[PDB]
């Protein structure tokens, strides 16, 4: 006789092959593919002349609702309903919903294509003990540069068309992860500054050179209301800005690479 | 530590299954040159003459031999396995039937072992056949032989380490390894399956399930059995100069028909055969042998696949002379 | 159709190729020139795959197998059915993978985003180039490459291995199975501490930042820091295959005996020996 | 191109941050120091460590699992330093070659193994209480703490429990280098070729599904660090655009999509069925199927092919073969 046969043609290690496919399609399915659309959904689209139902297929995809309760207080409960009512300056090149958009105005300053951002909260990011948490090094003053790196402070920052753009004034500093996010430099022909995320930045010993954006472009850089904090949705536009450049700066950038 | 291409492949497996030898010319090239040493057989004598039985006194295996062709043997014998040392190593100087020697009834006994494995064995050694020449290699002593216990250097004309010699216990595990092709397989193959018969190579299972009433406890082998092959196969294989896709289709090891070669079969007859002549040819030698060459147990020393193989697939790469020496056998 | 914030990014821009004439999408699939050669080579590939499949024994799919041809055929081309398939199916395989790297570096573009992910992609195409490809041009057949079935293929895995006779002694081997173990561990780190800290329990305040670096350097010492984890884990994951490929092409052009013979490199330093 | 994917260019230095622990934050040992040339690929601060009774505990038993090993591995060498240091690797301490059934081996033939497999059980153990508790601690959810559950487990079923179910204490992994290695051979061989055992199947897939998730997220974060993807946490109850991007990433390519939280819980998941899905396997095997190779041929999975050298028939079960 033998361990594990259960009949004339059934085994143990059989059965727990299929109980196995099964755990797993189930956690898959039913779990992690709904955990996927706490964000986004339910799906935008077209809308109809004449419609009346809670159509099932969006019900029956989404997880019930989870609410975080966040460490400085408030909570936040998704999935939910987030409808994005800024205007966008964009136009169908075609007719057909797969068509691509195009941008009508400046999508720099517009903010669509790569330079979107989201609607972030406006609030500062804080430390763990209140403090706000993204802030200059004038203000970071227990913060110091590590002996050994350039410090921007005094450097030229250098644009995509090779001019000199500003002059780096400050670094902001993540202080609950003692990490640079940030150059500050002085607009060169402005009276206003610009962060610049430390990501758009190669930083030589005698430049800072970013590429993401002409000279002419930085005087548009969006600009903070506080000068000593940065709100979350502001580091979303200040981040989008440079990184619509990269398709956007010049007109070439938008077409074929090759 | 590394070898240079090109590397020279084999198929002996349907294609995709990635089967067959993988070989570097260089090193076959120096095989195939110290096995190329192997004396040209002696020019034939005719046998004109009576039966060295008649003519000669002491002659028991030979003894239907004409004188020429008996010397002609005698000649061959020499050149073989003490060729440096000449007839007297065997010999009295003065007296030729004398067994005075040991050298001399350990060679008749020899003569004997090796019309067996030319008459009875050729399920392995074929049509190819072994002479004195496939052991021994122009020595007295073969290079190549096993003790009860793991010796190094394999070839026995080199001269130990400290840590090589056998009496040096540090050296043990190297002793090992070296003989298992650097595995660390805590087993000695050659005293587990090559010296006797006493224990069995498969360990594999052949049904899907586990049978009722050898599957708990201490109705089972203990795993150690299968580490224990395993040794013996790495052994085997470094033995032969190959791979176990030589043998096996490594799908099922287990499996014979279309998932073992050619050669898997006629290993299989090689292990029967080594146990053969260790237990009824060598193991008894004990007897006859000076203390000089016995081991640290008074065993003789033995055979295993290294032996006639000495890194070959097939010994001096497939050479005979068994045509030019039918004393030797087979034996009608 | 459109996930809620999709919308303002499905802008006109980034193609390396074609330009306007495929920058659009069908469904939520970006196409792109590449998307229109990586279904071009799909479907090739796949119906090759069938043809193939269909001249042989079986249709149970863990039993079908296209092989590569025998030794004999060297770098040749091969009989349709006698490793002719296999060679078609191996071509349209690369021009899948890579079509779909290369879109994948439009939908970047696009996005403005780092190419990071395309990049971190090239790794396993180029592991597959090294089984498939070049070692057998070392080797100099293509029949040294692995079948296409899905249980025939770790036949040929198996095999390969006792080639010589224990692959775990394989210094490349050893090297690529600790990566993969390791960032299999710390996959398992990463996502489990993001999600005690988002998911705390109970009612519990979702904690921060400076929570996960206390939580590392209390039980080992050490946190390599938020941003730093994801470069540690394509770094861990990458490398898998990148010190694996040398393990791979050394076996058979540069190695032909068993691999733990290879360490008698060190065994027989004769200072010890 | 982003130089801060590939190293902190300007690295920052501050206070040392300290988040308090619900207890034990007496025991936080050491000074921080940093690492100009970690700092560069890393966060800088090396150390405090917290000490503890689960991890004293952990050590005491793991230092005390290792001198068995070790004096064992000694032994074989016969106490020679040299040789020691020159056969590590070789050298092992094996579970009984002997068949004592689930019998306590004696110390020459497999008791000391046991020895060793106890201590590095209880070391094991208070480890994960460890990993538990910090968590707890610092008001955090236990997830690492299960993930590795699973792996201590898969040790237990390999080390302990499949030996237990079979009633074999031989079939245990040995301590060493090759030699836990070798074991890896026996034991598949023994049971018939691993590869054609499904949960082994399941479990290479999921290692090889972490290598995909991990460098794919790993890429996705480093190619969004514009964005501050890297600060999850605050990506989770705050999307912003790095995560759409992300996101939209994902689904332009593959056609769904995870979220930031989410795509955590896949990597996650994971790796905790690499854990699993072998300790299934194990549990099975020698239980329940003998030989992988055969059960799934007589289930109809098997790939066959063709002699090509000619098929060989056993000698063993011809007319008047030897034994
Ligand atoms: C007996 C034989 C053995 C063996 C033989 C072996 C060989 C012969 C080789 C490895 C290799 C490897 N082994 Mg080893 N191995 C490993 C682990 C590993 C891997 C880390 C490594 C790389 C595998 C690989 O190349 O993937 C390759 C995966 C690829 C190329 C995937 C390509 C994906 C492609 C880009 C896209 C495909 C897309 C789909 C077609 C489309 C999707 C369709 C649907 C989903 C839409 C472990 C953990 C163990 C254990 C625990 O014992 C082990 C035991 C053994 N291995 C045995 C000892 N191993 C390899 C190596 O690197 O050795 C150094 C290697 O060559
Ligand atoms: C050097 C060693 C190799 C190796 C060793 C290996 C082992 C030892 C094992 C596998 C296993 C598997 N392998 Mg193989 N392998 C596979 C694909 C596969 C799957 C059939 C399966 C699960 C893998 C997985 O989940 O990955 C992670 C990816 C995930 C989780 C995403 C989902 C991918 C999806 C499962 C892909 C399925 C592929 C389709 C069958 C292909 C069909 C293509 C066309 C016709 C549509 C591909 C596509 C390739 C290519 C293109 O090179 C490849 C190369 C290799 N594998 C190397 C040759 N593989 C396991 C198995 O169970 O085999 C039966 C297993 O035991
Ligand atoms: C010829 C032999 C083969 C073999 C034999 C084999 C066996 C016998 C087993 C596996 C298993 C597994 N194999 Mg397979 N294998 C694998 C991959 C894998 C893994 C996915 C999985 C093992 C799980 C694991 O990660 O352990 C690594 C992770 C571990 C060991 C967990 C550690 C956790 C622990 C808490 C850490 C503790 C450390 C502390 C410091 C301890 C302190 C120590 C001191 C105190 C002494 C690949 C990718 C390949 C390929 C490509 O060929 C392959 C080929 C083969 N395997 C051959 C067919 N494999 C396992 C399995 O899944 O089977 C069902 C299994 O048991
Ligand atoms: C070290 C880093 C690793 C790594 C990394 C990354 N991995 C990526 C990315 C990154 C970064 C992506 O960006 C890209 C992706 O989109 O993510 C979802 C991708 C992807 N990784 C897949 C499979 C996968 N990754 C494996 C391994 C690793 N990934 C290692 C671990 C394995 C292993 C281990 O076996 C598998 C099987 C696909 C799902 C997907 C390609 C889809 C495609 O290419 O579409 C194009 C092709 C198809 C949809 C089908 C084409 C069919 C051909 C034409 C016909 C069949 C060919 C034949 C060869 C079949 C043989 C079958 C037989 C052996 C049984
Ligand atoms: C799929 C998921 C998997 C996975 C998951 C996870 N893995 C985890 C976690 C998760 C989630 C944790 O949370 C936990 C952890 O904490 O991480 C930070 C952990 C861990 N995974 C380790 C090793 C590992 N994971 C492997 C595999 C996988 N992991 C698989 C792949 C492998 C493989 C591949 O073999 C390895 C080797 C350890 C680093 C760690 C446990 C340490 C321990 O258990 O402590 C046990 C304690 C000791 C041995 C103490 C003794 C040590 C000293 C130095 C001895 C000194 C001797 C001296 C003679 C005396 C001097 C005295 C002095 C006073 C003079
Ligand atoms: C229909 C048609 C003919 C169209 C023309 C257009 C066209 C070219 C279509 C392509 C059609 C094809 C060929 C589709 C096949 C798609 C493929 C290759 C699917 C495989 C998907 C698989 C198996 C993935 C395996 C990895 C996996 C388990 C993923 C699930 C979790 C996800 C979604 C991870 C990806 C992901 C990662 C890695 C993040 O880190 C991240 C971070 C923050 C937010 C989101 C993400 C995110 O989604
Ligand atoms: C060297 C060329 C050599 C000579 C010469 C030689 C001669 C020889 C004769 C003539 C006999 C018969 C003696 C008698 O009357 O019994 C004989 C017998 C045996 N020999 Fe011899 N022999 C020479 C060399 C060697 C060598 C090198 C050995 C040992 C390796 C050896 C051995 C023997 C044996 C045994 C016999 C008996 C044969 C038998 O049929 O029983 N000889 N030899
Ligand atoms: C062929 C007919 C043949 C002869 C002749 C022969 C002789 C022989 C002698 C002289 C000895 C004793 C050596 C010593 O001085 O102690 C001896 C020993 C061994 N032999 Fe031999 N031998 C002949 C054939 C073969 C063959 C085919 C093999 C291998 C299968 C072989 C092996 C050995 C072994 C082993 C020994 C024992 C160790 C030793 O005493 O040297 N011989 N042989
Ligand atoms: C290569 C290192 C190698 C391995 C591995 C291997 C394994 C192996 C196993 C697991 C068995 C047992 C089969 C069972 O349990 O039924 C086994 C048996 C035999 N082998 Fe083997 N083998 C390796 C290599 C080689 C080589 C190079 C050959 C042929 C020259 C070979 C031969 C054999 C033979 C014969 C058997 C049967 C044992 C008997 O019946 O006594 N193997 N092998
Ligand atoms: C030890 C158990 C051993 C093994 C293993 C073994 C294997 C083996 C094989 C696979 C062949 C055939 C190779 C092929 O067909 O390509 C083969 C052939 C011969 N062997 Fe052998 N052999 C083992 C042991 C021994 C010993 C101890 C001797 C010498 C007394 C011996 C001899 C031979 C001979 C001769 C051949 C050649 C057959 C041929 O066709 O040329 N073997 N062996
Ligand atoms: C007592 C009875 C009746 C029952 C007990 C049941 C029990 C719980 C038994 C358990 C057995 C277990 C769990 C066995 C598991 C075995 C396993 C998985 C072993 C695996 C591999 C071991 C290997 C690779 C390592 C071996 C050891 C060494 C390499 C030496 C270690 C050396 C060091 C870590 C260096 C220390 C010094 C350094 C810090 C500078
Ligand atoms: C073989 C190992 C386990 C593989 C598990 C595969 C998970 C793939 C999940 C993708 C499912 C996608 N979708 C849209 C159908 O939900
Ligand atoms: C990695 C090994 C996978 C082995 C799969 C074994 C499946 C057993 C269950 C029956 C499956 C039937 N089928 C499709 C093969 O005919
Ligand atoms: C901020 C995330 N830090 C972090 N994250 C991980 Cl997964 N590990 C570590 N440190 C050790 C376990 C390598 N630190
Ligand atoms: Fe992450």
């Amino acid at each position: 006789m033998y361990h594990g046969a259960l009949a004339q043609h059934l085994d143990i290690a059989q059965l727990v092959w299929y109980a196995q496919w099964l755990v797993i399609w189930t956690v898959v399915l039913l779990y992690l593919r709904r955990e996927d659309r706490r964000e986004g959904y339910p799906l935008v689209e077209p809308l109809g002349l004449v419609k009346l139902a809670p159509e099932d297929g969006q019900v029956y995809e989404l997880p019930y609702p989870k609410t975080f309760v966040l460490p400085h207080g408030g909570t936040v409960t998704v999935p939910r309903r987030r409808p994005e009512t800024r205007e966008l300056k964009l136009a169908q090149t075609d007719g057909f919903e797969g068509a691509p958009l195009q941008p009508t105005g400046n999508p720099l300053v517009d903010a669509v294509g790569p330079a979107s951002y989201a609607e972030r909260a406006e609030v500062v990011d804080a430390t763990v003990d209140g403090k706000a948490k993204i802030v200059p090094l004038r203000v970071a003053t227990d913060f110091s540069i590590a002996e050994g790196d350039v410090d921007p402070r005094g450097l030229p920052v250098v644009a995509a068309d090779g001019v000199e753009a500003g002059t780096v004034t400050d670094l902001w500093v993540d202080r609950s992860e003692h990490y640079f996010r940030y150059l500050e430099l002085s607009v060169a022909g402005s009276a206003r500054t610009a962060l610049i995320p430390l990501g758009f930045c190669d930083v030589k010993k005698d430049k800072i050179v970013v590429t993401s954006i002409l000279s002419e472009q930085f005087a548009n850089v969006p600009r903070l209301q506080s000068r000593d904090q940065i709100t979350l949705r502001e580091e979303d536009k200040v981040s989008a800005y440079y990184a619509g450049g990269l398709l956007y700066a010049t007109p070439e950038r938008a077409e074929s690479l090759l | 530590c590394f070898e240079p291409p090109p590397a020279t492949t084999t198929q002996t497996g349907f294609r995709g299954l990635s089967m067959g030898e993988v070989l570097h010319p260089a090193t076959v090239k120096a095989k195939k040159e110290r096995d190329a040493q192997y004396p040209p057989a002696l020019a034939a004598v005719k046998a004109e003459g009576p039966p060295v039985s008649q003519v000669y006194k002491n002659v028991k295996v030979l003894g239907n031999l004409t004188e020429a062709e008996f010397l002609r043997t005698m000649t061959a014998i020499t050149e073989w396995v003490s060729p440096q040392e000449g007839c007297t190593y065997c010999h009295d100087e003065n007296n030729l039937a004398s067994e005075a020697k040991y050298p001399y009834v350990v060679a008749r006994r020899m003569l004997e072992m090796t019309r067996a494995i030319n008459t009875n064995w050729t399920q392995h050694v074929a049509q190819t056949g072994v002479t004195c020449y496939t052991c021994h290699r122009g020595t007295p002593l073969p290079p190549y032989v096993r003790y009860l216990e793991p010796t190094l250097p394999l070839n026995n004309r080199e001269t130990p380490t400290h840590v090589e010699r056998v009496e040096t216990r540090s050296g043990y595990v190297v002793r090992l390894a070296k003989y298992t092709a650097y595995s660390a397989l805590n087993y000695d193959p050659f005293t587990m399956f090559l010296a006797n018969d006493k224990r069995q190579v498969r360990v594999v299972p052949q049904t899907a399930l586990p049978l009722v009433g050898v599957s708990r406890g201490k109705e089972r082998r203990p795993l150690s059995d299968a580490y224990a092959t395993f040794a013996l196969m790495m052994s085997i294989s470094d033995s032969l100069g190959t791979n176990c896709t030589f043998c096996h289709n490594a799908q099922t090891f287990e499996s014979w028909g279309k998932k073992s070669t050619p050669q898997r079969a006629i290993a299989w007859w090689g292990i029967r055969m080594v146990r053969d002549l260790n237990m009824n040819y060598l193991a008894p030698l004990n007897a006859s042998l000076p203390a000089s060459r016995l081991g640290r147990q008074g065993e003789a020393p033995q055979a295993d696949c290294r032996t006639c193989h000495q890194g070959v697939t097939k010994p001096l790469f497939g050479a005979s002379r068994l045509k030019d020496y039918p004393e030797l056998g087979p034996i009608k | 159709a459109l996930l809620s914030f999709e919308r303002k990014y499905r802008v006109r821009g980034g193609t390396l190729i074609g330009g306007d004439l495929f920058d659009f999408w069908v469904g939520p699939y970006f196409v792109g020139f590449f998307g229109v050669s990586a279904i071009f080579f799909i479907f090739l590939g796949v119906s090759l795959i069938g043809y193939a499949a269909s001249q042989g024994p079986t249709w149970d799919p863990f039993a079908i197998s296209i092989n590569p041809p025998d030794l004999k055929y060297g770098l040749g081309a091969a009989p349709l059915l006698e490793g002719g398939f296999w060679q078609a199916i191996t071509v349209c395989a690369l021009g899948a993978f890579i079509s779909w790297m290369l879109r994948e570096v439009e939908i970047s573009r696009k996005l403005g985003i780092g190419w990071h992910v395309p990049l971190a992609f090239c790794v396993p195409i180029f592991m597959f180039c090294v089984l498939q490809v070049f070692r057998p041009l070392l080797l100099g057949s293509w029949g040294h490459a692995f079948p296409y079935g899905i249980l025939s293929h770790l036949d040929w895995v198996n095999n390969f291995g006792y080639q010589y006779l224990n692959w775990h002694y394989n210094p490349g081997h050893m090297s690529s199975v600790s990566f993969l173990f390791v960032n299999a561990m710390a996959l398992g780190l990463h996502g489990g501490l993001i999600l005690s800290v988002a998911n705390p329990g109970d009612g519990d305040k979702v904690k921060t930042a400076e929570h996960e670096n206390q939580y590392f350097r209390d039980v080992v010492g050490y946190s390599i820091g938020a941003l730093s984890i994801h470069r540690l884990g394509l770094f861990l994951a990458s490398n898998i295959f990148l010190t694996g490929a040398f393990g791979t092409i050394a076996s058979g052009p540069f190695w032909t005996r068993g691999w733990p013979e290879w360490w008698g490199w060190w065994l027989d330093i004769p200072f010890w020996s | 191109a982003d130089y801060q994917t590939i190293y902190t260019q300007i690295q920052a230095r501050g206070p040392h941050i300290t988040v308090s622990g619900e207890w034990g934050d007496n025991d936080r040992v050491g000074k921080p120091f940093y690492s100009y040339w970690l700092g560069k690929i890393g966060d800088a601060q090396i150390g405090p460590i917290y000490l503890g009774a689960s991890g004293i505990a952990a050590f005491a038993f793991g230092s005390t699992a290792i001198l068995i090993i070790l004096f064992n591995m000694a032994a074989e060498v016969h106490f020679d330093p040299l040789q020691f240091f020159r056969q590590f690797f070789w050298l092992g301490l094996y579970p009984p070659k002997a068949q004592y059934g689930m019998g306590i081996p004696p110390l020459h033939d497999g008791g000391w193994w046991l020895m060793a497999g106890l201590f590095m059980t209880l070391s094991l153990g208070s480890w994960w209480i460890r990993v538990y508790s910090r968590a707890r601690a610092l008001g955090l959810g236990t997830h690492i703490a299960w993930n590795f559950a699973a792996a201590i487990f898969f040790v237990l079923c390999i080390g302990c429990i499949h030996p237990t179910l079979v009633g074999s204490w031989s079939e245990g992994v040995p301590f060493g280098i090759w030699p836990h290695i070798d074991w890896l051979t026996a034991f598949s061989i023994r049971y018939g070729n691993f590869y054609y055992c499904p949960w082994h199947g399941f479990s290479i897939g999921f290692a090889y599904g972490c290598g995909l998730l991990f460098a794919a997220h790993g890429a996705t974060i480093l190619a969004v660090a514009r964005f501050g993807g890297d600060r999850e946490i605050e990506q989770i109850t705050d999307r912003g655009t790095a995560v759409e991007r992300a996101a939209l990433f994902w689904r332009w390519t593959i056609g769904f999509n995870a979220t930031i939280e989410s795509v955590h819980r896949w990597g996650w998941f994971f790796s905790l069925m690499v854990m699993v899905s072998a300790s299934v396997g194990i549990l099975l095997t020698g239980t329940f199927v003998d030989n992988w190779y055969l059960w799934c041929v007589k289930h109809g999975a098997a790939p066959d092919y063709p002699a090509y050298l000619p098929a060989t028939p056993d000698p063993a079960s011809l007319p008047g073969a030897p034994k």
